[PDB]
């Protein structure tokens, strides 16, 4: 229903989100936040039911915050991403089943950069670039077209250019504003926000 | 899936066939559906594959607890208490078909176990989905006090009649004769089906597929 | 209640030659989980160069068979000839499209030779489309027996594998041994293995016999 | 017909040299009640060809309305034809797969035994217009439990006389008796010969009863 | 399955796959999708495969007939309103077709798409298929009017390639057609497996 | 499936059928349908069948433990007392037709019926299963109050023969049981 | 169904000396893949393999909660694990969820930690353990490979032509199936060293 | 809903009670039963209402149109044939369970049976209704070859008196008709 | 209790000059067929009250049960007191409230009678917890047919005396026996009084069938 | 699913729509039209069902333009508005109902402009102003706000800015293209193509 999207480079994780708020035939919020920082250098969107997208986010953001504050140091991009694939596959069998559908974004001081994927049946998928929602189907043959593994971060957005205007070309839906993160060697870096104009 | 079993003048033969299948697909070619207990008890299987080998590892490993406690020998009976009352609890949700044969002090003793809890003392019974082509060569050809030989025949005449004739069904025979001294067990008794033998030569030499990236590992 | 289907199984297999057409298939039929006969060909001389498999429900396969089979006679009465190949895959399509909304539950596979002295087979659906194939197999054993004439006769995935053409003593060999291995696996295949080849000079029959369980 | 009131069973049939036998019981049923315990299920076509069949029984009385009067109007034609086994089979077929193709068929399974030209001929119908010839037939229950027995027989050996045929067919009718929850101990039997059709009466079987006393 | 029509400056280009399955399990790989009503027209297979092969080939009859009474080809958008209301007769009775008609007609390049739902609309480009969606992305990032005859079909050719990459569905060979003014011309068929290595490097 | 219960002045008389079925396939000739709970205690069971044996095996069970500590000889209205709380308690999850009859020495000869909802009488004689519909009329107009013991071997004889005439489901062969003071005589009848 | 939602083949076969496992590479959902490097194939212990099959989720708990309890065996006891140890081990762990099952159906290949005797077997999604001397198959496109090994294997193959038997087979039935393909993984094994290539296959 | 039919030497005797019911409630205590089609031919109906009434006066009008083109009796076998005419046609909308009986110059008394199939049987005494299977063991024990007239009287009086006091649908007062040569006699009863 | 298996019938009840008195028949029904031909569907519980009750019967058995053993509990006690009728009418229909609140109800329909202090009391209770008084009180069919016999006559003369009230039950329980299809002609009268408790035997009615003539 | 919109005035009507031609998920044509000239001053949209909504606006348009063909003059807007509800209300109890949501717009020489409305039950309702879709919930309240009976078309045009700004604003829908005609005593006028920019 919404869109997400996982560049992924040599030395950068390259994420974008969009900032509607769904509702009926409406649109009540129109600047809202997908993202969530779980540490320095991991990153957090979510995509699914309406109730089960906030605590699930809460959930894991505190059980990470308290392995830094107990042991003081970072958990992994890999070791991160596979506690939250427990979490859901436990109680996936349960009377309160889970429905969210988000990866992770994360660079590894020794590892560099990684990405993830995640169903909200909780499979876990290494992968050089992701996407969610119903946009996926009109965007991954762009981003499996113009992609090179040693692609510079300009390219990137300029790539992310291309994949965002075919968006606005031949949908059902609005989406004007896209917020966009970076990530590298130095932390979680907030680029502009991508929008269109309306006049 | 056809077992039966039979009682002569002095034991007890149990028989099966060796097809276990999958869907419409034939998944096992050689199969085996006639397990341990005791060693004078054994049992046949029917229904679901693996509800029909978790039960009767259980009951063989209380008897074995029991037998070792009082130090003798173990009654059929006391197989038929245990197994009617945990299948009637589970109220009929593990589907096991069984065949219950053993000699005792008492003598021979053979019981028919349907997945409910209702059992049944017989001289001679067949379950399985191939059943009604067994039991058709039973009331034709019984008589009482058979001798061992004459039994045998009766058995393998049986079981090979549900291979003939239900699709289910159809493997190498199996036999079993359980008397007051001598225990027999014949995995293959009688192949009533081989397989053609292959008249293109198909092999192409090593090299004929593409390989993109190999790897080698060495051991100790 | 009433049901009107039900299925029977069979196995039919076609090979389209460069101056034949072999078509085999089993003679079982089966319904549940019981034998009705074990004398049960598929295989229907249309013509002298046409011969047509019928697999699934039998009642459909009597009545369809019996259908073409005076259509035959009304085009020679109404044009002085006999129908070729193609002209009865043509046909069979519309009288398949005929009944769309309460169909035959019919695979139905023709071989036989062209107007030139070549192998056509035409495969088949319970709604009318088709095509011209090389090799198709169809019935309850279709899934066990279309890969393995890939590699064989299609010659795919080999890496320095020459292409020979088939010859009519390898086909035959090339037959008898996939209902072999077919007869292994499934249940619906029985024991007589009917094979009618369709050559330049007339039709000629054979039965291999298979395992009996 | 969407609901078989009253009920027939099982009905057997095999060859033999220069003849088919057919054997059936006398009982129709409604349900688990065996209502009408005298009735015929088996109808003489005229000389060469014979007819029984399973199924619903008011069904059965139609078809045999029908068939009586086909047979009366190739007779008022007196040319010197008649109809062979296998035509009845082949427009027999006809009837019932028309019948079921407007979705209200007709709750039978018929068993046509046949001899001319010194051909013996057994023919199936099945309510679901399938068809075919077998050496030995079955219907009901006797396909799951008489079957085996006719079948290993005729395997081992090909060709049968008519003294083992009836006696084999009196054993197989024995053992429907056991395990088959609605039979009946009244049968009848009948023979298609060269001579012609004969029917036997309302025979019985002598059932053994010792493992009773076995606990 | 996927195809794609658009048109351009020099005619109409017309791409699809050959795959043609049955649930999990592929039937055959050699399926000509694209079906072949005139030496001036073209249809396309979409769903129900013997539903989109008969209806087309009742449309070629009216055609031919048409010719013989009026000494006059038809015209793009009259076969278009004869199959629309040929279906819409089955309307609900459950018929697969989502075809699309290209051709020349007297008014230039002629582009249409019927659905089994009554649809009717004309336009510039279109893709057809479960593996649609992956058809739209890569061909209109490249798509222009002015195009060139070698670039319209390396972009046309490319943009099955995507579509079966990441569909299931989809797969088999490249069929490319192109129509120009005087009648349709076939310009080549090729493989999946001979284009992977091509855009590999 | 049908049993009959007949009591007289010195004690009852049983009687039921063998036949069990499945659908509409033959899965047992011969049966034992009457139980022996106590010495001079049966019942006769119908219904299910893995039902009626599981419950049969408790309530002897709980009155062997019983009848031991009394050091006496069970009441027959004690037993068909564990019936009722038994299938009454699971009337959601049992199908049972049992009849309870048997001598007792305080008491002489006893019939007590528990039909499938759980409730408890006593009665001069009582029929159940699926066969007992058939036999209603021929029940009611054979039966005299007075009988001896031989009449009423008679008695059970014809009535189970017209069931297992008329009824598909009920057939096979007929065992039949007779408690008194003296002690148990039983035996298999045909005709 | 739910074994078909995101599909999968899973090969293993017996050789002389010698056992070879193969299985595919593409995870999808229903009609839309995702990548090309799932592993299906995990390591227990030194010439000892196990595949998985069916759905996603449960190929990556199960072989998780297999791995828990090996580890906890191998340093209880000092020695390795034994085939038919393992293959009771998976089985109980499946029948432990007897009605809220795991949708996987569990391959097991590897050589006796003694000599260089080899085994397979593989399990219903209860726990029915099936042993044979030939090949062991498991998937969604199960009939094809049933086609191949019947019409290809023969007894007694040194480790090169099982590498051209059991590479044929799956290139032939993965590419008849539709939800399958997208690379095919070989790893095969034998007392000295482990060889594991990737083979050439249709990448549409 | 109990009916009754006998033939005997003479001709036939009928029976029938007189109970109409609605769910659980008496619509009507007395009811004609039985349906005079001709002089010497009856017939009983049973199961629906409506649609048994509708029937029989169809089959009076052929049979009635179709005697005086005869200027002959008609037979009891035309008449029942005209019932499996109807009730095999429209087997799908009725619920008809009648038995038809009568007196004829050709063959004496004769009996027929029609239930809801739609075939047809002779038979030597039929039964039919809802409460006609309680009394199956009673008729079969009891019923003799070769009785008089007054006996058969006495035979069905018992069997119906047996049906209505255990059936809950049957009940009311017994009326009964005696078919010959001589005449129709017709006459209500209690106990 | 989801399916009633063996069931009774209408119950009446009227007041009267010092006393209340209960008649109900003596059979219980399984479906059509009438099963167990001699129950008893009245319980005297101790001195001044009493209870008869419609619906399934095993549940009566159960309540006679539970009532029968608290009665004994208070004896035993033996301070000099008892249970009013309206306290047992309190009881039961806590009970039935609390039993259908757990989705399994208990199948019945109860009529308490009592005389207590010079106070006819004639209490309902319904399955459902409905619970009220009325001088005259009627299950099942009564409520229909014979409840407007008894409002007709009490809202005319509103006191009766003992012979004027047990005339009245006996004409409305021959209406019964005529228009209800599960009813018998075996019934019996209990009666409270300041004396006790007393029950009255097996009777029955007279019917009239004159109008069978009438055709 | 699609906006249709009826500002009428006091000599002239003026009418607008919308050009997206919907899918699945996706836009295929963006310049649709659902526009119908049944004569020189009678307009025709139609909304509903895809397969309906061609075939009733041509079964409409020559039966108005049999009648001016034969009696050599055009229908008023009146008896060609209740010749619609004739056909809707027959075969609505038929085995083929049929599912269209459309007005007319009509300017008559003697009565000058007028308005219609119609449902898919075939219900006429005269109407000073109309519109069908989702987008008729958030914009009858606009249009009932800055109404005047007595309006200019300049201020109408402009009033329908207000109308068409609010539906990119809070939908979930794209629409970027609008069609506007306006119809007076001189006939049909086609204004130009209302549109939002995407940069």
């Amino acid at each position: 229903m919404e869109y997400l999207i996982g560049i992924q480079g040599p030395d950068y994780v390259l994420v974008a989100s969009d900032r509607v708020a769904a509702s009926n035939i409406v649109q009540m919020k129109d600047d809202h936040d997908k993202m969530f920082k779980m540490s320095e250098k991991i990153l957090l969107l979510c995509v699914g039911e309406a109730g089960d997208t906030v605590q699930f986010a809460e959930y894991i953001q505190k059980n990470v915050q308290l392995y830094k504050m107990r042991n003081g140091y970072e958990l992994s991009p890999t070791a991160a991403a596979n506690f939250t694939r427990r979490n859901l596959a436990d109680c996936l069998r349960s009377r309160t089943p889970y429905h969210v559908n988000l990866l992770l974004a994360g660079y590894d001081e020794h590892e560099g950069p990684a990405l993830y994927y995640m169903d909200y049946l909780a499979a876990l998928a290494k992968a050089p670039f992701a996407a969610h929602g119903y946009g996926a189907f009109l965007t991954l043959s762009i981003l499996d077209r113009y992609y090179t593994p040693t692609i510079s971060r300009e390219r990137a957005v300029e790539l992310l250019r291309k994949c965002l205007e075919e968006l606005q070309k031949r949908f059902i839906l609005n989406l004007p504003t896209f917020s966009v993160r970076i990530i590298d060697k130095n932390g979680i870096h907030d680029l502009d926000n991508i929008s269109f104009p309306k006049q | 899936t056809t077992i039966a079993g039979v009682v002569y003048k002095d034991g007890i033969v149990l028989g099966a066939d060796t097809r276990a299948t999958e869907g419409m697909v034939v998944a096992d070619k050689n199969c085996s559906k006639i397990h341990f207990i005791s060693p004078n008890i054994y049992c046949c299987g029917a229904g679901t594959a693996a509800d029909t080998d978790m039960t009767t590892q259980l009951i063989s490993s209380n008897l074995e607890l029991h037998s070792l406690s009082t130090g003798r020998l173990p009654r059929v009976v006391t197989a038929n208490r245990m197994l009617k009352q945990m299948l009637f609890r589970y109220q009929g949700y593990i589907g096991a078909a069984l065949v219950l044969g053993g000699v005792d002090v008492t003598g021979p003793h053979l019981y028919s176990i349907y997945p409910h809890g209702s059992t049944d003392k017989l001289p001679y019974v067949t379950m399985g989905s191939g059943s009604l082509a067994a039991m058709a060569v039973f009331e034709d050809k019984f008589r009482p006090d058979m001798e061992e030989e004459e039994a045998k025949n009766l058995v393998s005449e049986a079981i090979a009649a549900g291979i003939f004739n239900d699709l289910g069904s159809g493997s190498n025979i199996d036999l079993c004769v359980i008397s007051k001294n001598k225990l027999d067990f014949l995995r293959p008794y009688t192949v009533p089906n081989k397989k053609g033998t292959r008249l293109g030569r198909y092999r192409c030499e090593k090299g004929t597929t593409a390989v993109l990236t190999e790897k080698i590992t060495p051991l100790e | 209640r009433f049901s009107p289907y039900v299925f029977n199984g069979g196995t039919i297999l076609a090979i389209a030659g460069e101056d034949f057409a072999i078509v085999a298939s089993d003679t079982r039929l089966s319904e549940g989980f019981s034998i009705h006969t074990r004398d049960s060909p598929k295989c229907y001389k249309l013509t002298d160069k046409t011969v047509i498999g019928c697999s699934g429900f039998h009642g459909d396969c009597l009545t369809l068979t019996k259908i073409i089979e005076a259509r035959l006679k009304m085009y020679k009465h109404s044009n002085n000839k006999a129908m070729t190949t193609g002209a009865i895959a043509a046909m069979l399509s519309t009288i398949l499209y005929s009944r769309r909304f309460f169909p035959y539950y019919v695979y139905n596979i023709i071989g036989g030779l062209d107007e030139e002295g070549k192998g056509a087979v035409y495969s088949f659906d319970p709604v009318g489309s088709y095509q011209r194939d090389s090799f198709k197999a169809g019935g309850s054993a279709s899934a066990m027996l279309q890969p393995l004439l890939d590699n064989q006769v299609g010659f795919k995935n080999m890496q320095n594998v020459e292409h020979v053409p088939l010859s009519l003593d390898r086909a035959m060999r090339l037959v008898k041994d996939v209902f072999i291995s077919a007869a292994e696996r499934d249940v619906y295949t029985g024991d007589a293995l009917r094979i009618c080849i369709v050559t330049k000079e007339g039709i000629r029959e054979e039965t291999v016999s298979l395992r009996k369980d | 017909t969407q609901n078989p009131m009253v009920t027939g069973t099982s009905v057997l049939g095999v060859k033999f040299e220069g003849g088919v036998v057919i054997a059936a019981d006398m009982l129709g049923s409604y349900g688990s009640l065996a209502r009408f315990r005298n009735i015929s299920r088996i109808m003489r076509v005229n000389n060469s060809t014979m007819l029984g069949a399973s199924g619903d029984y008011a069904d059965f009385q139609y078809l045999k309305q029908v068939l009586g009067q086909m047979v009366i109007d190739e007779e008022l034609l007196g040319d010197g034809h008649s109809y062979s086994p296998r035509a009845i089979h082949s427009w027999l077929t006809r009837a019932m797969y028309s019948r079921r193709s407007k979705m209200n068929p007709l709750w039978n399974t018929m068993v046509i035994g046949g001899y001319a030209d010194g051909e013996s001929f057994l023919g199936y119908v099945d309510m679901l217009g399938v068809a075919y010839e077998a050496p030995s037939l079955a219907t009901g229950y006797g396909a799951y439990l008489a079957q085996p027995l006719l079948r290993e027989v005729l395997e081992k050996q090909p060709v049968l006389s008519q003294t083992e045929a009836r006696d084999l067919v009196e054993r197989c009718m024995r053992v429907l008796y056991y395990r088959d929850a609605r039979s009946y101990n009244r049968f009848q039997i009948a023979t298609v010969t060269e001579k012609g059709v004969e029917i036997e009466g309302p025979l019985s079987t002598e059932t053994n009863w010792d493992i009773a006393h076995m606990i | 399955t996927t195809t794609l029509a658009f048109k351009f400056r020099h005619g109409v280009i017309v791409a699809a796959d050959s795959r043609a399955t049955a649930g999990a399990y592929i039937a055959s790989q050699t399926v000509k999708k694209v079906i072949e009503i005139n030496p001036y027209l073209l249809g396309t297979m979409a769903g129900g495969a013997a539903d989109c092969s008969f209806w087309e080939r009742l449309l070629a009859r009216q055609c031919r007939i048409y010719e013989l009474r009026n000494k006059e080809r038809i015209s793009v958008a009259a076969a278009s309103k004869l199959l629309a209301n040929m279906v819409y007769q089955y309307k609900g009775m459950g018929l697969s077709m989502g075809t699309m008609i290209c051709g020349w007609d007297k008014r230039g390049p002629g582009l249409y798409y019927v659905d089994s739902e009554g649809n009717r609309i004309s336009g510039a480009t279109f893709s057809v298929g479960s593996g649609s969606v992956y058809a739209y992305g890569v061909m209109d990032r490249g798509y222009s009017y002015d195009l060139e005859v070698e670039q319209a079909y390396d972009l046309a050719r490319r943009a099955i390639y995507q579509a079966t990459y990441r569909d299931a569905y989809s797969g088999g060979a490249v069929n490319l057609y192109h129509v120009r003014e005087d009648g349709w011309i076939r310009v080549s068929s090729d493989n999946v497996a001979d284009l992977h290595e091509k855009y590999s490097g | 499936t049908t049993i009959m219960a007949v009591q007289f002045d010195g004690g009852v008389v049983l009687g039921a059928d063998s036949r069990t079925t499945t659908g509409s396939y033959i899965a047992n000739r011969v049966t034992d349908k009457l139980t022996p709970i106590h010495d001079r205690i049966f019942c006769c069971r119908s219904g299910s069948a893995a039902d009626t044996q599981a419950v049969a095996d408790a309530v002897t069970y709980q009155l062997g433990f019983h009848s031991i500590e009394l050091n006496e000889p069970p009441l027959v209205h004690t037993a068909a007392s564990l019936f009722k709380e038994m299938c009454y308690r699971y009337r959601e999850d049992l199908m049972a037709g049992i009849i309870i009859a048997g001598w007792d020495p305080q008491e002489g000869g006893q019939v007590y019926s528990v039909p499938m909802g759980g409730m408890m009488v006593r009665q001069s004689f009582a029929i159940g299963g699926s066969g007992s519909s058939y036999i209603y009329g021929y029940v009611d107009a054979t039966y005299r109050e007075g009988m001896t013991k031989e009449e009423c071997l008679q008695f059970t004889a014809n009535a189970l023969a017209l069931a297992m005439e008329r009824d598909g489901s009920s057939g096979g062969v007929i065992r039949l049981a007779a408690i008194a003071e003296s002690g148990v005589e039983r035996q298999v009848l045909l005709g | 169904s739910i074994m078909s939602y995101n599909g999968g083949a899973v090969m293993a076969m017996k050789g002389k000396n010698c056992v070879a496992i193969a299985a595919d590479r593409r995870f999808g959902i229903q009609a839309q893949m995702v990548t090309t490097d799932f592993q299906k194939i995990f390591p227990m212990g030194d010439r000892l393999y196990i595949g998985l099959a069916g759905l996603a989720t449960d190929v990556q708990t199960v072989a998780q909660r297999l791995k828990f309890r090996l580890n906890l065996y191998e340093l209880k006891e000092g020695r390795q694990i034994k085939p038919y140890t393992l293959m009771s081990m998976v089985a109980n762990l499946l029948y432990e969820k007897r009605f809220g099952p795991y949708y996987t159906e569990p391959v097991i290949a590897g050589l006796d930690p003694k000599t260089f005797k080899p085994f397979i077997c593989s399990l219903d999604l209860i726990g029915c353990p099936m042993v044979t001397d030939d090949f062991v198959v498991s998937g969604t496109c199960a009939e094809q490979m049933y086609g191949m090994c019947e019409s290809l294997w023969e007894p007694n193959m040194d480790p090169d032509h099982l590498f051209e038997t059991i590479s044929q087979a799956m290139l032939n039935a993965v590419d008849r199936d539709a939800v399958s393909g997208m690379g095919v993984i070989v790893h095969i094994i034998e007392k000295d060293k482990i060889t594991t290539r990737t083979l050439k296959a249709r990448m549409d």
